[PDB]
């Protein structure tokens, strides 16, 4: 069932939306 | 079990190789006789005063070159050059044989090489200085194998791989225990993409010397990455970090990239993906607290910030990387790719296509840049130009596993119609690649295959449509059900056609 | 999102070319190879006392072929008796 479980939003193309749900603050110089 | 650290291979070695080799205090006899002076290198040692004292007491050249080595470890390349130059002016080396002068000339050659490595600029000037020093060393003493090693490294930097390989063959004929010869040979073979031969050479170097600088385990991890055994690569990189916890941030960078790859290709669920991605971001930020101006880290973070709709900061980092690392073409290609991706949201199709072309010209290995270039050609409605470009790319790269390129080729050929067989081949290859990668097969490819097979084989079209319906599940549309019903009607399956029509 | 999936597939393959900075070999980096003029030979003969057995087990696990058997003897010339 691991073959069907691994198929999810990021594989379908919602990777950018998933990353957008992850918020983190960096020490950027720019 | 026994702890894997530097202290393990220290305790394996005798105490002579433990304590003496890492001494930070240098003992210098005086010219007055039995009097000696001990100077600790932990304190701020002045180059000029130490050189004047050494010249006055006329100490052995071993102390001069050891002080030069320590100042190399301190990063004082100019100070080490001053030490070498004043050593050549010292009475001891002038009264010694030409072997000592040749050794110090080779040390100056290594100083020029280290300056080139630490700056990655003024390559021609430092190479000429190093070549002159090495030529002087060879003329004064041609029997030193270190001169041959330096010649091989000089050929390798100038991409004269054949002559360097011949020099390393001569060195191997002289002796098979030369670790530096094995490392240089493996570096050349890796440069010639002979990963397996370099992997055996790296393993041999690791077995001979686990405490040799440069670290063979980095090359072993690179070879494991080339052989897809990235788990062993990460394990060897962790062992390398244990052995070398300082001045080895590149190992941490490779570990972060491997962790990102593992998160991308192994996360079984969205929550696990989020956890692994956040862990990779935290590890990358922790590595950034030591060096905050490393261009590769900014390039990696640009992907995350592009996914965060922070296009402005992506542009700032890309321009900064272009300004600093314009010598490296890969960073120029990556920055142009990210600028084109940013401009794609703005729909600057001409500007994005030009940026993709510049990225392609900078680094031809960027397949994503060429695919984005084809996408921009589609965006400007240049169907024929995109088709010709895609055919050229496919014929040049028939072994490349670009599944989306083949899917796009199949869709384009289906739109053309006359090239239906090429569409069948490309869509079947796309299906096979997706099955091998355990990725969700797009049902649109199955619909296109069914449309193509309508004029060839109704059975194959019906089977592909059934597979597409099973993939969609509840996402089945009216067109798919109607075509299934018509297929069963032509198949004289009255009951199944009636059910599909219902 | 198609280009995002392509980026995920490719990841950072062609960005590992710059990461070859560890391949460069320099004589002055090793601390104990230079302390005496013949320290290179001393270090080369210091590891002949060591072998695969002295290696750490995890590093032994890193030596993967890209056990002896009782019925393969090493040839001799004088025998015994």
């Amino acid at each position: 069932k691991l073959e069907s479980m691994v198929k999810s939003n990021y594989r379908n193309g919602g990777l950018d939306r998933i990353i957008s749900k992850i918020d983190f603050d960096f020490d950027l110089e720019l | 079990m026994s702890l894997l650290d530097q202290d393990y291979y220290l305790s394996a070695l005798p105490e002579d190789k433990r304590a003496e080799l890492v001494t930070l205090q240098l003992t210098i006899p005086l010219k007055s006789g039995d009097e000696v002076v001990t100077i600790d290198f932990n304190e701020d040692v002045d180059v000029s005063q130490l050189c004047v004292l050494l010249e006055s007491e006329n100490a052995r050249p071993d102390l001069w070159l050891s002080a030069a080595k320590v100042f190399v470890s301190k990063g004082n390349i100019a100070g080490s050059q001053e030490i070498i130059r004043k050593a050549l002016q010292s009475n001891v080396i002038l009264d010694s044989s030409a072997s000592v002068t040749s050794l110090f000339h080779n040390f100056s050659f290594w100083l020029s090489l280290m300056e080139y490595v630490s700056t990655n600029s003024r390559e021609d000037q430092f190479l000429e200085y190093a070549s002159n020093s090495l030529q002087a060393s060879n003329s004064l003493d041609s029997g030193l194998i270190l001169n041959g090693i330096g010649n091989g490294v000089l050929y390798a930097k100038s991409r004269r791989y054949d002559e360097a390989l011949k020099e390393f063959d001569n060195l191997l004929k002289k002796k098979s225990t030369n670790i530096l010869a094995i490392l240089g040979k493996a570096q050349i073979l890796y440069k010639r993409q002979k990963y397996s031969q370099a992997l055996e050479l790296y393993q041999k170097a690791l077995t001979i010397n686990p405490l040799i600088v440069p670290d063979p385990r980095l090359g072993i991890g690179l070879c494991f990455w080339h052989l897809n055994n990235k788990q062993l690569a990460e394990q060897a990189w962790h062992n390398s970090l244990k052995v070398h916890p300082q001045n080895n941030l590149n190992t941490k960078i490779l570990i972060c990239l491997a962790k990102f790859d593992y998160c991308f290709n192994e996360s079984k669920d969205d929550d696990e993906f989020t956890a692994l991605y956040r862990e990779s971001l935290e590890f990358l930020h922790s590595c950034l607290k030591e060096d905050a101006k490393h261009p590769l880290l900014l390039m990696v973070l640009a992907s995350y910030y592009f996914s965060k709709e922070d296009y402005e900061k992506v542009e700032k980092l890309c321009n900064l990387v272009l300004k600093e690392n314009s010598r490296n073409a890969a960073f120029v290609s990556a920055s142009h790719f990210w600028l084109a991706r940013v401009a794609y949201h703005k729909e600057d199709y001409v500007q994005a296509q030009k940026q993709f072309k510049q990225a392609e010209d900078s680094q031809n290995s960027n397949t994503l840049a060429k695919l984005g270039y084809a996408q921009c050609l589609i965006a400007r409605n240049e169907v024929g130009d995109a088709t010709i470009y895609l055919e050229k790319f496919f014929k040049e790269n028939q072994d490349s596993k670009s599944s989306e390129m083949m899917l796009l080729l199949g869709i384009i050929y289906s739109q053309s119609g006359k090239s239906y067989y090429k569409a069948i081949i490309f869509l079947e290859k796309y299906v096979a690649v997706c099955q091998e990668e355990n990725y969700p097969i797009l049902p649109e490819a199955y619909l296109v295959l069914s449309r193509v097979y309508e004029n060839k084989d109704l059975n194959v079209a019906l089977d592909y449509l059934m597979k597409a319906n099973d993939i969609l599940g509840d996402k089945a549309n009216v067109y798919v059900l109607n075509n299934l019903g018509i297929y069963h009607f032509f198949r004289n399956n009255v009951s199944q056609s009636s059910d599909f029509f219902a | 999102r198609l280009l995002s999936a392509l980026f995920s597939k490719d990841n950072f393959r062609y960005l590992m070319n710059e990461t070859s900075d560890g391949l460069d070999v320099n004589y002055l980096r090793i601390p104990g190879i230079i302390e005496n003029e013949k320290s290179l030979g001393k270090l080369f003969s210091s590891y002949k006392n060591l072998a695969i057995e002295n290696l750490h087990p995890d590093d032994r696990l890193l030596l993967v072929d890209p056990s002896p058997v009782f019925f393969l003897r090493r040839p001799q010339y004088v025998s015994d008796g």
